[PDB]
């Protein structure tokens, strides 16, 4: 029997580095309702202090998802230890693809999820920001390998503007490699 | 427990470790930035400088202080107590609140 | 409330990085520099060498000064902002 | 079917390394009026004190073109953020 | 302009860069060519040492001298001009 699957919204195939992210749903099924999505470019080892952002989300009191270069085991310990504690649920993922283009599509996701264009490789800082910069999507479902979004909070006008921006990139000149992937 | 140090050698207990309360619910990893303060257990006998001799300093036993953490201090678990012997200049600033 | 330092010990609050008037703002990033400006919180008693007893204090609280660019200046964590402590001899000049 | 293209002026294939240099002209084309040109013999990364020289150009309301081997990470980042916020128009 | 050094470390401002003297007829060659002349802006009253409250400087005020361009000299930008703080060890003959 053939299997029919529909994967809508935003999805990427990256797994959690920490197995302790086993959520309340059985079989390790992970679910987050209206979390805060954030973007980063650094592996958080030397600073070891996301605590201002962590406590801002704690007083916000809502689950969170982070996208970054990586998280070192020292920060990972408390980031997973603290999620147990029930303070803030945080989901950390590895970079889905190749640097420049993957980052470009992460900004598109952030615009889709109502987040702000956040790249750490510019003058802005990870801990220096405004809490509204975090993007929100109604429901996100996470398993050992697949992370998916059902429906997010974003303006369809901006989504269609990005679609118009990417319309010419649909063709480009690379053809075979670029076209089908971009479509 | 109270054995007398001398001159710059003063004996202090370093402040609390293992961040029960220092910021949120976060736990410190192997990277430790903790107990930059202390409470002095006792001070040395005093200075000896050409009949200026011993002059008591502004720190006395029980003072909660901020110190300099370096190689000049010797840390030992003696008398069933953790204790640190540091110099006169190893004290940064003192306040009791 | 001020933490009182011992002799020859000066505590200051560092001043944040100012953007240059050359162009609209213009901001750097993760670019450390010598703290040329800072607000003194408290000053040490002084030097007691040869029974220095009490020599006059170099500066008074509230004065803006410039100090040495050395590694011996120790930063400290307190409520709200941090502070920087050094020797009272580490002052280089007084602003204005 | 064949096509013909006519090019006038100095044209070569090179684009901005940072996507944030997409200026007020979007849709893949960035047309800039009254630009100005600098030609340096060396790679231009560290010395950022030439900013006033371009600043007089920018505050007069006219853009500038830069021809350098490379700009280091911090100087490139501050130039890019200056352009993005709108302080200066830089190609 | 109103910056007052005290004790040893005193302020001397650097002279004109790319001096005409080096190279003779031709200008100073731009290859690791550093001059060591500058004019003192301000000095401290003196150094307190061995019960001496003030060690007044034989150094004049506001006069150009020679300086030793070593590690002791620390250049800082005040009013968008660079002035070097250092003790009297690096300040050379008076000019």
């Amino acid at each position: 029997q053939d299997e029919l699957d529909v994967v809508e919204g935003m999805q990427f195939d990256r797994g959690y580095l920490s197995p302790y992210f086993i959520n309340k749903p059985e079989t390790g099924a992970v679910e987050l309702e209206s979390p805060f999505i954030l973007l980063a470019d650094k592996k958080i080892s030397n600073i070891r202090e996301m605590l201002p952002v962590l406590e801002a989300v704690a007083k916000a009191g809502k689950p969170l998802l982070i996208i970054a270069e990586d998280v070192e085991g020292e920060a990972l310990a408390t980031l997973v230890v603290n999620t147990m504690r029930g303070i803030v649920k945080v989901a950390a993922v590895k970079a889905p693809g190749f640097g420049d283009r993957r980052k470009a599509m992460l900004q598109d996701i952030a615009t889709l999820t109502g987040g702000t264009v956040i790249s750490e490789e510019i003058g802005m800082e990870l801990e220096k920001a405004t809490l509204e910069d975090l993007g929100q999507a109604k429901r996100v479902v996470i398993n050992k390998d697949t992370t998916t979004i059902i429906d997010g909070v974003g303006e369809e006008a901006a989504i269609q503007g990005r679609v118009a921006q990417i319309r010419q990139q649909i063709e480009e000149a690379t053809s075979d490699y670029d076209r089908e992937k971009l479509q | 427990m109270n054995i007398r140090p001398l001159h710059d050698r003063v004996i202090v207990k370093r402040k609390e470790v293992e961040t029960k309360s220092a910021g949120g619910i976060v736990l410190t990893g192997s990277a430790a930035a903790k107990s930059t303060r202390g409470e002095v257990l006792a001070v040395g006998n005093g200075r000896i400088l050409e009949n200026g001799e011993v002059k008591p300093l502004d720190v006395k036993v029980g003072d909660i202080v901020i110190f300099n953490d370096g190689y000049g201090v010797k840390s030992e678990k003696i008398d069933n107590e953790e204790v640190l012997i540091m110099s006169e200049s190893d004290i940064l600033a003192i306040v009791e609140a």
